[PDB]
């Protein structure tokens, strides 16, 4: 019994070698998208910081 | 009334002293 059960939940009974072949190929494009999505808005949160750094540099007393 | 409000002006004005001091000394620890 378990063995069936284990075989429908199996992963890609249905699918075919190409449904799956571009299902890839698509998450690699999607993917780099998202990185420079991520790339984009790591920098700008670092300019963002740089902005709050400088304020805090100017409020200090010693030179 | 008026002896109120001047106090609180004056003691308000001392927050704000009180914090430039901060900085400075902030300023100090991280210069000299």
């Amino acid at each position: 019994r378990q063995i069936n059960k284990l075989i429908d939940s199996l992963p890609g009974v249905d699918v075919s070698a190409e449904e799956q072949l571009r299902k890839i190929d698509m998450l690699q494009k999607k993917l780099v998208e998202v990185e420079d999505e991520k790339i984009e808005a790591i920098k700008k949160k670092e300019k963002l910081l740089r902005h709050v750094d400088s304020l805090i540099e100017d409020f200090v007393d010693g030179i | 009334n008026l002896q109120k409000i001047d106090k609180d002006s004056e003691e308000l004005d001392s927050k704000t002293r009180k914090i430039l001091e901060i900085l400075n000394e902030c300023h100090d620890e991280l210069k000299a």
